[PDB]
């Protein structure tokens, strides 16, 4: 048993709820994954997508491009000493990734609180995984602070925006629990 | 418009209602200068047009075919020319069939059973001959030469109904050195139809991980425990699925229904307990953990 | 920077926010570059409420003019029908019909016990359909206030 793993279980298990929840709370505003784009945040920001995959898979080693945002975060999910450099720069790399989503999801949520009505609000347990992994992963944990504002936002962007970063978060999420499954075996 | 799909192959475009002006088409030869140039349409003599330049309406389907380029007694150059209707100003689908499981307007179907990226695409056509097939496929657009696909054979002659639709699949393989954990883009599969004189284009884009189907449990056997009613299954993995077996996961549903509507468990381990009646199977199924996917054919051993 | 919006962008004439009466001119404008695929007068810029049918422009500026909205919310999509492919949602506004807030008519403060924490209750009123933020001040005999919103 990985308890980085059991936390990666409860990532992808949280998000497949919310999902659900996000899809149920919208009937108008398209949430389908055929009517949603892919877009990816953390599109050239990490290196996930190519410092994550199993230790066979990867050999050239060329296509890591110059040891791309190399920091190697020491943390409690690894031991120092333990695992080869290319699972301690994807262990970096997904906690950057945690980071890039949970600002954007808190900066969301306090723009939906505002409507008149509570149609969807972000699941706060779901947030509190995204913050106990990130914990695990790098001891410098940054924790966001409460975000607010002094006005009102056009709440059918951020609605169309939520629909398309959970989508994108989901197929995040079995990439990290794929990950923490070959760290434990 | 007139467009070259291939070097001396000109499809034009004519739109599709009574009594339709054709487009004015110009015909040209790349060949050294010669005075008195002749054309023919048809293996007949008849001789349609004089001079290196030859001007033709398409109207009819009758007027397209290979114009032939000769002068001297011997054939310049060639001008084959193909036809792609529009009705009510929507491109004709004539040569495959809707299959229309996924949805409406569905003719091409792609399936996998690795991450790997080796997949394959059935296209159901019920034109007994006279059918060829251009298949051509990317990652996005901006991988070039990313896929290698294959060449389209003829795979099955099912009697449907009475028409006997025949399939036809392509064999494509991400020819990407690079490995990465998750795909960005999907892969785009285009297929020329071309039936005598007329030319179609169907365009399909997908994932792999979307269209993946496992092959079925590996060594399925049942040892029965001792002095107990229940039965222990244990099955293994299938060779083909992509390794390591720890990153990429497979979810098993047992049925033991056989010959109780519904028996059906659903286990991540690789050997499950079930009561075996004399009279029945038990069956099992494999399906991606991770992700929704197409289920597996069923493993069945005569309990 | 994820879009939601990218095909085309809506405006909304005054703003999301009106008083309980007012008219809003909605308007679905479509950028140049984005558009249907073939040129043909069988294209349509539809815009819904509800998913209901208010109306159809040929051309990219498509101006419409709701009235009588009443208190809530009304969801207004503009979505682009082509000739043989499905409806692609382009951008949508969302209005909330609001009217001014009612004054609190009683406010009673009740401490329990001789230690206990001062708590102040209000009659709010009609319910008006938006964001209602309450801030209750107590000043003793000089001014000195404390202050707390009820967000
Ligand atoms: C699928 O079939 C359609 C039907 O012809 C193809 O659209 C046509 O594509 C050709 C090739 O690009 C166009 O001809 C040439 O286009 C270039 C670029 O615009 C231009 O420089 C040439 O002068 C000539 O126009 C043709 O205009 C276009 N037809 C229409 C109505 O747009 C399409 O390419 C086919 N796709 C595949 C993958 O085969
Ligand atoms: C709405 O637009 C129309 C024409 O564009 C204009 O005549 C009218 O005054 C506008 N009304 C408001 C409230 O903006
Ligand atoms: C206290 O505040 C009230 C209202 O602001 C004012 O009328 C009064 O004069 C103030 N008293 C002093 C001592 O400032």
């Amino acid at each position: 048993m990985f308890p980085c793993l059991h936390h990666s279980q409860n990532l992808l298990r949280a998000v497949s709820n919310m999902l659900q929840k996000a899809r149920q709370t919208l009937e108008f505003y398209p949430c389908t994954s055929e009517e949603i784009d892919h877009e990816d945040i953390t599109k050239d920001k990490t290196s996930t997508v190519e410092a994550c995959l199993p230790l066979e898979l990867t050999k050239n080693e060329s296509c890591l491009n110059s040891r791309e945002t190399s920091f190697i975060t020491n943390g409690s999910c690894l031991a120092s000493r333990k695992t080869s450099f290319m699972m301690a720069l994807c262990l970096s790399s997904i906690y950057e990734d945690l980071k890039m989503y949970q600002v954007e999801f808190k900066t969301m949520n306090a723009k939906l609180l505002m409507d008149p009505k509570r149609q969807i609000f972000l699941d706060q347990n779901m947030l509190a995984v995204i913050d106990e992994l990130m914990q695990a992963l790098n001891f410098n944990s940054e924790t966001v602070p409460q975000k607010s504002s002094l006005e009102e936002p056009d709440f059918y962007k951020t609605k169309i925006k939520l629909c398309i970063l959970l989508h994108a978060f989901r197929i995040r999420a079995v990439t990290i629990d794929r990950v923490m499954s070959y760290l434990n075996a | 418009a007139i467009w070259e799909l291939k070097k001396d192959v000109y499809v034009v475009e004519l739109d599709w209602y009574p009594d339709a002006p054709g487009e004015m088409v110009v015909l040209t030869c790349d060949t050294p200068e010669e005075d008195g140039i002749t054309w023919t349409l048809d293996q007949s003599s008849e001789v349609l047009g004089s001079g290196k330049t030859l001007t033709i309406q398409v109207k009819e389907f009758g007027d397209a075919g290979q114009y032939t380029c000769h002068k001297g007694g011997e054939v310049l150059s060639h001008s084959l020319l193909l036809l792609h209707k529009k009705e009510d100003g929507i491109w004709s689908t004539d040569i495959l069939k809707d299959q229309k499981e996924p949805k409406n307007k569905t003719f091409l179907r792609c399936e996998a059973k690795n991450y790997s990226g080796r997949f394959t695409c059935w296209w159901l056509t019920t034109i007994s001959t006279d059918l060829t097939f251009s298949v051509k496929s990317s990652r996005g657009s901006s991988d070039p030469q990313g896929v290698t696909c294959g060449a389209a054979t003829l795979s099955a002659e099912r009697v449907r109904g009475d028409n006997k639709e025949y399939e036809y699949s392509v064999e494509c393989q991400e020819d990407s050195a690079c490995p990465a954990a998750e795909e960005s883009l999907p892969i785009e599969v285009m297929v020329d139809a071309v039936h005598k004189l007329k030319y179609e284009n169907y365009t399909s884009s997908f994932f792999i991980r979307d269209i993946i189907k496992p092959d079925p449990p590996k060594n399925l056997q049942l040892k029965p425990l001792k002095n107990s009613r229940q039965v222990e299954v244990s099955w293994e993995y299938p060779d083909t699925w992509s390794t390591p077996h720890s990153y990429f996961s497979l979810t098993f549903c047992v049925q033991v229904q056989g010959k109780e509507k519904k028996d059906r468990v659903f286990t991540d381990k690789t050997s499950a307990t079930v009561i075996c009646r004399k009279n029945a199977s038990i069956s099992v199924r494999a399906q991606d953990r991770y992700y929704s996917s197409s289920w597996s054919e069923w493993a069945s051993v005569p309990c | 920077k994820i879009d939601a919006c990218k095909r085309g962008d809506v405006t909304v004439k005054p703003s999301h926010v009106i008083l309980l009466g007012s008219t809003v001119n909605i308007t679905c404008s479509l950028k140049p570059r984005q558009g249907c695929f073939h040129y043909s007068r069988r294209n349509k810029l539809i815009l819904y409420k509800f998913d209901r049918r208010i109306n159809f422009h040929h051309g990219h500026s498509l101006n419409s003019q709701v009235t009588g909205l009443p208190l809530g919310t009304t969801l207004f999509v503009c979505k682009l029908a082509c000739i043989n492919s499905d409806e692609i949602q382009i951008c949508g506004a969302e209005i909330f019909v609001g009217v001014a807030p009612e004054q609190p008519q009683n406010l009673s403060c009740i401490q329990k016990g001789e230690q206990g924490t001062v708590a102040c209750t209000w009659e709010r009123g009609r319910d008006t359909h938006l964001y209602t933020e309450y801030t209750l001040q107590l000043s003793g005999p000089k001014n000195l206030t404390w202050q707390k919103q009820c967000k």
